[PDB]
């Protein structure tokens, strides 16, 4: 019986007490910084204790009076006349290189971003000084430098290349908010030196997309991060400016202030096998486990980027809720940028220069010989032939959809950090080697949960990961939450090694909690539930399920099968190995105890007997022959005939039976025969 | 195209298989049928487009033809017309048959290659199986 | 991959690329060359392994013209001024699209010393410089103006931010106009010393007339600086800290590169580059600047061109 024994399965819903904290609007941005949180929500920031999350300060860009005249930081609150419109926080750094402050940025504020200072005594207390970005461009009015924030979706990254803050900023871009102000795809901007104001080190420092295409070809960034003296953008896009399907790009160029120099961008694809998926949703830069490294062939101090990606809906960005998450070396996508690649891949860039442009009729790539050394005749390179990669849970995932993603790493073993659109938050040690269960799965919240997620892993074991799932922000320790949920043994061997608990003879406890001195971690009883069923002929081939669990012998994930045998008294059922699972056995074989033995310990279980069927009784016993009446026998997998016509079974019992005799055209008595499952002694005639 | 190196995973990732199946001689590169699928040998390309395709190999009836007496080929087919493996004409096992090759030299009673001892039109050989006594030997005729 | 060996005879350089990008030349021709000019004293043929042992690391040569020699990639181990009411030839004002950005020192006639944070642009048709002006727009006096293009931009070593570029053309050398001497290899200025900076910067004024800057300063060993930015900054050997005293001034936006100019014994003489970094004028902290001590033989072996 798999459905009775389903207490095995992990009870995959509980509720645990973590340090969590509430917000009166969703957060958006959150960051870690010199043991205060500093979190970004709906027209708030919040700054919280790590231990506690207690709210031990709060700034407000509550809603603000936008007024078409209004300039941003001016204060134009005197007008009367043009909405109360309120912004939200997309873009929250700190900075240390010039002061120890944070940077903000609002949405409805034209973009426009502001500055805390923090007070050498009291860091925390941000209100205590603010200062506006904003430097009236006097020479260029016609552009916006400081016009920095778009309002759709944006990404903004923090450098220090050359003794000088680098804002790498990415935009998405609407066709109707070009003309009132100019913006751009992706740019970079530097802080005038003075703390207040950004300028454009190059018309080059930029790419926006061509005027035409603002309405189409929409791109949404995902991530980005720096690593190896380059910085790496990662987006959801167009595979053509007709395509009307999307997939997932990223962007590579090294960090030279003056522009972006090697702009080229690459399609990426993950696939199962060979099913693709398109549209990246999370995304974590990290270094791999010992374990982990060689089976991707990384080096172990070498970077490796994480990502999360769901198949959309056809010719559309929205996931159909099919995900799964992949690896890829920087390394091996660093070469195949440089080498892998020919040449007649590569083609110009379609949104910028235009489909019918001089540079990509002919020009040769120094792509190989030469790394993004700035030249003036630069060339935004685009290739055709996506990265493919393999899934590393095999599609486990394949039909729930993954939002939030982070990793670290435990002695050789590497964690993934889990996140859902439902509030679900896993717990995996990832592994192409074989399918690994969530050793922790539980659900935190109604809301997807936020793919912004830190993890902070001090002396290598104490540690902690904020999540965000909606207007909650909860703190989970990765040293094992707990192993009380499991209350298989097979499932409490399988947990891994970082937390410390085994299994004593009844669930999967912590080892100073139960005092039997059972408690083990290598080898445990195996257990069954019940049998069907315990009345069988003495000499009734009869079909036994077994229902239980750890029902083989166990290697370190393939749980062996071959290791179980069954002992019926002296004698041997005959084990059936192809219906013999860790969940179920089917066997086909005066109370005796049935015995099971596999490679870790034999179960005795006390009651099955080899009853000795009896019938005693017929009625009636004269009448027509109509061969349609209702014929009761009595007594102690059963059949029952008669004339070779089998008497329909109108009630069955262990001490009563009744047929509807079938119609004979005959009205004398035979001899009725049981056959349960072999023909037993027969009962007396009953005229017809 | 070259085949992808069953050790490096790149540009495809599906390479940890010379750690998953123990002896079955999975080159550096050469290709080979690890799950035995029917396809035959399938490498990896290092050309990214395409990730696997079955590498061309004969088969081995292609070089083995066939005269009318069968007594003067031998060759190397050593399978019967099902399939079967000749046993070892050196063995008395499973079979007890009369043919022994140093009583017998001068007609090819190698290991397991098929010959044509008592005139058939066809070579046959004594079954590995017990249970079959003997079979025939599946060749095509030979040309000029 | 090399390391604790600042000498090229501890590590034969198994490589022959230099900085730039192009490829390493027959050592032959260059080891005549060097036998013919320099007197510094049979190492690997056209390999990146420098024979005289410098101390910036190996270095290889080149058989264009234009850039004879350069080193091969390995590891290794003013706010509150005064107006000036003379003019001055040492400075020279750098112009991006016909406007001012940046200054630098004159040391050649045909060579000046500058910063490499002033360079925005690699190109060298819009960059023009400008020696012998007491006013940063010109209006003061055209007598002493002297304008000129830019044929060669040459860099330092990695990670010193220091930059020469040699002229289009030579320029006159006169009373208006005054070149500037280097310091010693081992030349170390004593602690507290006085001397000055120039500068053509943001000068934190609401107006400015638009005179260059004089501003004092004095020399501090690192220890003190190191306490005044209580551990902030991690200073090497190739950095020297002056910074004024009880009063927060120094350079900033638009100084960058120019001279750090100081009297030892009997004339002033440079000793250091004004940098960007720590902030602007913050006050009772010193000021962080390179030394072109601890380069100037570098100079001297990239002025031979």
């Amino acid at each position: 019986c798999k459905e009775a024994l389903a207490k095995s399965e992990m009870n995959v819903n509980m509720k645990y007490q973590l340090p969590n904290f509430t917000a009166e609007t969703p957060i958006q941005n959150v960051i870690l910084h010199e043991h205060h949180i500093f979190l970004g929500a709906t027209n708030y920031i919040y700054v919280l204790n790590e231990e506690d999350l207690q709210k031990v300060a709060e700034y407000k860009t509550g809603p603000v009076l936008e007024h078409p005249d209004c300039f941003p930081c001016q204060d134009c609150s005197s007008k009367a006349n043009g909405v109360w419109k309120d912004n939200i926080n997309m873009a929250l750094v700190v900075d240390t290189y010039y002061d120890d402050q944070l940077i903000s940025c609002g949405s409805v504020n034209r973009g426009t971003c502001q500055r805390h200072v923090f007070p050498h005594n009291h860091t925390a207390d941000i209100q205590s000084e603010v200062h506006c970005i904003f430097s009236p461009q006097i020479e260029e009015p016609s552009q916006c430098p400081d016009c920095v924030v778009s309002a759709l979706g944006a990404k903004v990254l923090s450098s220090v290349k050359d003794r000088f803050i680098n804002f790498f900023v990415g935009n998405t871009i609407n066709s109707s908010y070009f003309p009132d102000h100019p913006l751009h795809s992706i740019s970079v901007r530097r802080l005038k030196e003075t703390k207040d104001g950004f300028m454009f080190l190059t018309d080059q420092s930029y790419i926006d997309v061509l005027p035409e295409f603002r309405d189409s070809y929409p791109i949404k960034y995902v991530h980005a991060f720096e690593s190896n003296n380059f910085i790496y953008f990662l987006t959801v896009q167009r595979e053509t400016l007709d395509a009307q399907t999307f997939h997932t790009r990223i962007i590579r160029f090294c960090s030279i202030n003056s522009g972006l120099h090697s702009y080229m961008e690459m399609p990426l694809e993950c696939i199962l096998t060979k099913e693709v998926f398109n549209i990246l949703q999370a995304a974590y830069v990290s270094k791999p486990g010992a374990q982990l490294a060689r089976q991707i062939g990384a080096s172990l101090n070498d970077d490796i980027l994480f990502g999360v990606f769901a198949q959309s809906k056809p010719d559309s960005a929205e996931p159909m809720d099919r995900s799964a998450m992949c690896a890829f070396p920087i390394k091996y996508v660093n070469d195949f940028f440089n080498k892998i690649v020919n040449k007649n891949n590569v083609r110009c860039l379609q949104h910028f220069y235009g489909p019918n442009h001089e540079h990509c009729f002919n020009r040769t790539l120094l792509r190989n010989s030469s790394g993004c050394e700035a030249r003036r005749d630069e060339y935004r390179t685009e290739f055709t032939t996506a990265l493919q990669r393999v899934d590393l849970f095999m599609g486990q995932f394949s039909e729930v959809l993954l939002t939030s993603i982070s990793t670290f790493i435990k002695g050789d073993l590497t964690i993934a950090n889990l996140g859902t659109s439902e509030g679900r938050f896993m717990q995996v040690v990832v592994s192409r080697s074989g399918p690994s269960t969530p050793h922790v799965n539980f659900l935190l919240d109604s809301h997807p949960v936020s793919p912004e997620v830190i993890v902070e892993h001090t002396l290598n074991q104490n540690g902690y990961t904020l999540v965000i799932t909606g207007k909650k922000i909860t703190k989970i320790p990765l040293n094992g939450l707990g192993c009380r949920h499991f209350q298989s043994c097979s499932q409490c061997l399988s947990a891994p090694p970082f937390v410390q608990c085994g299994w004593c003879h009844d669930k999967c406890v912590r080892s100073e909690e139960c005092l039997s001195g059972t408690w083990t971690q290598q080898i445990c009883l195996p257990a069954i539930y019940k049998v069907f069923p315990n009345s069988a002929p003495l000499e009734g081939g009869t079909r036994l399920t077994i229902c239980g669990w750890d029902f083989g012998f166990r290697r370190n994930n393939k749980f062996d099968l071959k290791k179980t045998r069954v002992l019926l008294g002296n004698e041997s059922c005959t084990l059936t190995l192809s219906e013999s699972t860790m969940n179920t056995l089917k066997c086909t074989v005066f109370n005796m105890s049935i015995i099971i033995s596999n490679g870790h310990g034999t179960t005795q279980y006390s009651t099955f007997s080899y009853v000795d069927p009896v019938i005693t009784s017929i009625s009636p016993k004269y009448g027509p022959m109509a061969g349609g009446t209702l014929l009761t026998l009595t007594g102690n997998s059963r059949h029952i005939s008669i004339g070779g016509k089998t008497c329909t079974l109108k009630s069955v019992s262990n001490s009563i039976l009744e047929c509807y005799t079938p119609a004979q055209t005959i009205s004398t008595e035979f001899a009725v025969k049981l056959k349960i499952d072999l023909a037993n002694r027969e009962t007396s005639i009953f005229s017809y | 195209i070259k085949c992808q190196p069953w050790s490096s995973m790149i540009p495809h990732e599906h390479s940890f298989l010379p750690s998953s199946y123990r002896g079955k001689d999975l080159q550096e590169n050469y290709c080979r049928n690890p799950r035995g699928e029917e396809g035959g040998p399938w490498c990896f390309t290092s050309n990214p487009e395409v990730r696997y395709e079955v590498c061309d190999i004969p088969q081995c009836s292609e070089v083995e033809c066939m005269t009318c007496n069968g007594e003067s080929y031998r060759g190397l087919m050593d399978h019967t017309e099902s399939g079967k493996i000749c046993q070892r004409w050196d063995h008395q096992t499973p079979h007890r048959h009369k043919f022994l090759p140093e009583r017998y030299p001068d007609k090819g009673f190698d290991d397991n290659y098929c010959r044509n001892p008592d005139g058939q039109p066809r070579p046959w050989c004594y079954t590995l199986d017990p249970h079959t006594r003997w079979e025939y030997c599946a060749i095509k005729t030979c040309a000029d | 991959q090399d390391c604790y060996r600042g000498n090229g005879k501890n590590y034969m350089g198994n490589l022959s690329q230099t900085r730039s990008g192009l490829t390493c030349s027959m050592w032959d021709k260059n080891m005549e060359d060097l036998h013919r000019h320099i007197f510094w004293e049979k190492l690997n043929e056209n390999y990146c392994r420098n024979p005289d042992d410098d101390a910036h690391g190996p270095w290889c040569y080149t058989g264009n013209p234009l850039i004879p020699w350069d080193y091969c990639p390995i590891s290794r181990c003013v706010v509150n001024g005064i107006p000036t009411r003379t003019n001055i030839g040492w400075m020279v004002s750098l112009r991006y699209r016909n406007k001012h950005i940046c200054g630098g020192s004159l040391i050649k006639e045909s060579w000046v010393l500058t910063a490499r944070q002033c360079f925005p642009s690699r190109d060298l048709k819009d960059y023009e410089a400008w020696l012998g002006i007491h006013d940063v727009h010109g209006r003061g006096d055209e007598k002493c103006k002297q304008v000129l293009n830019v044929s060669q931009l040459v860099y330092g070593p990695e990670g010193s931010d220091l930059v020469l570029m040699k002229l289009a053309r030579p320029a006159v050398l006169d009373d208006f106009v005054s070149t500037i001497d280097l310091p010693n290899y081992g030349c170390t200025i004593p602690e507290k010393t006085s001397c000055s900076v120039y500068g053509w910067g943001y000068t934190g004024l609401i107006n400015y007339d638009g005179l260059l800057r004089v501003a004092h300063l004095y020399i501090m060993g690192n220890e003190k600086c190191s306490q005044h930015h209580r551990g902030k900054v991690t200073l090497n050997e190739s950095e020297i800290c002056a910074g004024a005293e009880k009063i927060g001034s120094g350079p900033c936006e638009g100084d960058y590169g120019g001279p750090l100019v100081c009297e030892q014994h009997k004339m002033r003489m440079v000793l250091g580059v004004i940098v960007p970094g720590r902030g602007c004028a913050i006050p009772n902290r010193p000021g962080i600047f390179v030394r072109v001590a601890y380069y100037a033989k570098w100079i001297h072996k990239i002025i031979l061109t």
